[PDB]
RNA sequence: AUCGAGAGG
DNA sequence: TTCTCTCTGGTCATGAGCCTCTCGAT
DNA sequence: CATGACCAGAGAGAA
């Protein structure tokens, strides 16, 4: 409900199935590089590594999936607090933590929710992704097929004349805002 | 084959093992990293054996890698082999004994 | 006729009972890794053949 | 009242489906040699039963006689080729 | 393997050798927590691995309609009320071993006959 | 199909039509008979336009 | 999350199928992951049975 | 008796009813529908209200509850009047209904209005034919 | 004309 | 330090069976 | 759609 934009988040693991030094960074809407995932995680203020790796692997005896993840908290170990997290951010200073700290409820997740405070639904989902991300790069579960029919929608005739009627009832609206300019005294 | 060496299977597999490419990680099941600081007594009870019958005329961490019984017979391949080309790889960086 | 397709479908029916013999050996870990395939691999190889055979 | 229930593909995954009620039938030989051969089902913990499996058709390959009897691409041409043929299309 | 991290910080601690009496001790970089190594074992690295084989075992098994079940008896208490699976890993060299669950002792078993393993 | 058992690598199970044209086809042998005919349809209209190029 | 799915699970199944919860919402519990869907989409197809 | 299992005819019964209730096309209608009763209000609702700002005050414009109605036409040089399908085909109309919303204008510290015409679908709630009778059909020129 | 759609071997 | 050396992701970019029909909005 | 060369970068040998 609302505008029906599209936001795509890709969480990359780094490196080859045979190479070292295997890392995992996130993409983040509006944002030029990679982040890794221990920087977006205490940005949205989880702090230590344990709760981290707990927002991540599910059980305390599954030693490969957190050897998987050691190389992670190796990455961010450089930032330890929240602020600093925040701060790590491409732009063209103080606003840039404030830009970071918007665009994680506004662009990053939407589908959680887009209000403020919700970090630890974000960081839980991300650590969610993480987690079917690290179980398919462990040979444990298989490739996600793109083609089962569940994973597919039909958009009917209610749903095209919505997506057509919603852009000209806006066209509309801002023909009304224009003529209501454009009346300023009559 | 060699004019006249066909029909002979076993020079063809000798070809075969000598032709067909093989690394390390073929037959390695496990790779592990001990602090086994003496030399001379380890810590693994397994490994007694093999620094037992060194006998004969570092760095206290061990680097320690368990071999797949049926991919080393799928290639003829020995633990002299594997071991002595890690020693020629690393020119005595590295020490390097092996099991039986 | 009837005895031709007694005859058939008792074709289908060995064929049907060597691919099961062939998924039990497979299940007891009790087949060969012959050079170049995987156990699975070896397995889909024999019963697809079983079964063209059984066709043919 | 309970008897019948929707199901879409990625709700199919959970369940198990019999072809026809038949299947819930106990056993415990003289069969007809014309007649196709049915694999027993070998299953037991239904959940759902089809409606009928001729219903996996569209409407086009639903006007098609015994397409269990031929091979499918014949039944794609047909399902191309009855939206040509002629006929009352409406009454007015 | 197992891992540590320090009661204090929750942050996970890296090894350091304690080169006088030849130690293994594991310290924090967040804090000046250190502690006692409990295993010599630091990096394990399986290449060929066996762990998620059976993955998905829960006492609520028995109530998949999806999985199938078998005639054997449970080599603990001779159940024949068991479930049945191939390996869940998803590597594509992997036995065809089919593993059953008792659906009275929640007991794993295994078709293997070349090995008798947990 | 959600009309088998998980991990079942039955002949009938995994597409082997053991009926005739003549005796008829099962539902599951039937979807998957279609399941095999769509690729030749789709083989058929790409192969095509392929060859069409590799003439000109 | 949820203990007990098993509890939760019949109880939203008896009240679709009464008509509680819409008929054409979706419920699938993968067991073997622990995972609970639901679906209150607009656009996916299914059949009934 | 009456508790026996059915049998593979008996099918045809069931899928007989689910005919009987839905035809061919219930997708469709369905999407239309759900589009005519519930998300035309909803994209009216969103962001709908507007403000413009001067020095003392503030006027804005809100947008409230749709009404559409039955299809209808607008002669030039006539009336508007109830349009059924077969008019609309022979003589190139377009068989659309209105949209009137309630929009306010409020001050700091108007009735209906005409927004334009939502093509209906046949047999749609809003269309004529859905309530139709089989007679009522052949007195419109609609097969049946 | 232009854009598009369906179809035929 | 220079110079020649490899040497790879973001790109931009190509066509893509022949006809053949008919229709239908601008 | 989808398969792939060209720079442009930067790591990288020699005298
Ligand atoms: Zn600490
Ligand atoms: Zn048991």
């Amino acid at each position: 409900k609302g505008s029906r934009f599209i936001s795509t988040l890709q969480v990359k693991l780094y490196g080859r199935e045979g190479s070292s030094a295997r890392t995992i960074k996130a993409t983040l809407p509006y944002i030029k590089q990679d982040i890794p995932i221990v920087i977006i995680f205490r940005a949205l203020g989880i702090i230590p590594d344990g709760e981290i790796l707990e927002h991540i692997c599910y059980d305390v005896n599954d030693w490969q999936m957190l050897e998987m993840l050691k190389p992670c908290v190796e990455d961010g170990f450089v930032i330890q607090d929240r602020e600093t997290a925040l701060d790590f951010i491409g732009r063209r200073k103080e606003k840039r933590i404030q830009y970071a700290k918007d665009i994680l409820q506004k662009e990053f997740l939407p589908h959680i929710t887009q209000l403020e405070g919700f970090e630890s639904r974000k960081a839980f989902f991300l650590g969610y992704m993480i987690n079917r991300l690290l179980l398919c790069a462990l040979d444990r579960k298989d490739q996600d097929d793109r083609d089962h029919f569940g994973k597919k929608r039909l958009d009917l005739a209610g749903p095209l004349l919505a997506q057509l009627f919603k852009t000209l009832f806006k066209k509309l609206t801002k023909d009304i805002f224009r003529y209501m300019q454009r009346t300023v005294e009559e | 084959l060699e004019p006249g060496h066909a029909a002979d299977q076993e020079q063809a597999k000798l070809i075969r093992s000598a032709i067909e490419h093989t690394t390390l990680k073929s037959v390695t099941i496990a790779s592990e990293i001990y602090y086994d600081p003496d030399p001379r007594s380890t810590v693994i009870p397994e490994d007694e054996e093999i620094i037992q019958l060194h006998f004969s005329l570092q760095s206290p961490w061990l680097l320690r890698l368990e071999l797949d019984r049926a991919a080393m017979n799928d290639k003829d391949l020995t633990m002299g082999q594997v071991g002595e080309r890690i020693k020629q790889t690393f020119k005595n960086d590295l020490f390097v004994i092996w099991s039986e | 006729d009837g005895p031709t397709m007694r005859e058939i479908t008792e074709t289908i029916a060995e064929a049907k009972k060597k691919v099961l013999d062939v998924t039990k050996e497979a299940q007891a870990n009790l087949l060969t890794a012959k050079h170049g395939m995987t156990l699975r691999e070896s397995f889909e190889d024999n019963v697809v053949r079983f079964l063209n055979e059984a066709r043919d | 009242e309970g008897l019948v229930e929707y199901i879409d593909a990625e709700e199919e995954e959970s369940i198990l489906i019999a072809m026809q009620p038949e299947d819930l039938e106990p056993a415990e030989l003289d069969v007809d040699p014309a007649k196709r051969i049915r694999v027993s089902h070998h299953a037991t913990t239904f959940t759902h039963c089809e409606i009928h499996p001729s219903m996996i058709l569209g409407v086009a390959a639903s006007i098609i006689p015994f397409p269990d009897h031929n091979q499918s691409p014949r039944n794609t041409y047909q399902s191309a080729m009855g939206k040509q043929a002629m006929g009352v299309f409406l009454t007015n | 393997t197992t891992f540590r991290f320090c009661r204090d910080c929750n942050n996970m601690l890296y090894p350091r050798e304690d080169k006088e009496n030849n130690r293994l001790l594991f310290e924090c970089r967040t804090c000046s927590y250190v502690e006692e190594a409990g295993s010599p074992l630091v990096y394990r690295h399986e290449l060929i691995t066996n762990i998620g084989e059976t993955a998905g075992v829960v006492q609520d098994i028995g109530s998949d309609p999806t999985l199938p079940r078998s005639d054997r008896e449970c080599p603990k208490c001779h159940s024949r009320e068991n479930v049945f699976f191939q390996s869940q890993q998803r590597r594509k060299d992997t036995s065809m071993v089919l593993f059953f669950v008792c659906l009275s002792c929640s007991h794993i078993f295994t078709s293997d006959q070349k090995n008798k393993r947990t | 199909l959600p009309h088998f058992s998980k991990d079942d690598y039955s002949p009938e199970s995994k597409g082997f039509v053991e009926n005739s044209y003549l005796r008829g086809l099962t539902p599951q042998e039937f979807f998957f008979h279609a399941m095999g005919g769509r690729e030749g349809l789709i083989d058929t209209a790409v192969k095509t336009a392929e060859t069409g190029y590799i003439q000109r | 999350v949820h203990r007990n799915p098993a509890r939760l699970m019949e109880t939203l199944r008896t009240l679709r199928r009464k008509g509680d919860i819409n008929p054409e919402v979706s419920m699938i519990r993968d067991i073997r992951e622990k995972e609970l869907k639901i679906f209150t989409d607009a656009g996916r197809v299914y059949r009934p049975l | 008796d009456e508790s026996a299992p059915i049998t593979a005819e008996d099918s045809w019964a069931v899928i007989s009813a689910f005919f009987r209730e839905k035809g061919l096309v219930s997708q469709q209608l369905d999407s239309f529908n759900q589009f005519v009763d519930y998300t035309l209000q909803d994209i009216i609702c969103e962001d709908s209200t507007l403000i413009l700002e001067q020095l003392a005050r503030k006027y804005e414009i809100s947008f409230g509850k749709i009404y559409v109605t039955k299809p209808m036409v607008n002669e030039s040089d006539g009336v508007t009047h109830a349009l059924y399908p077969q008019e609309a085909r022979l003589r190139n109309l377009t068989y659309s209904s209105g949209l009137f919303v309630d929009v306010k204008k409020r001050t700091y510290e108007s009735g209906k209005v005409f927004i334009g015409r939502l093509p209906i679908m046949l047999r749609s709630k809003n269309c004529y034919l859905s309530e139709a009778t089989e007679s009522d059909l052949y007195k419109l020129k609609e097969c049946p």
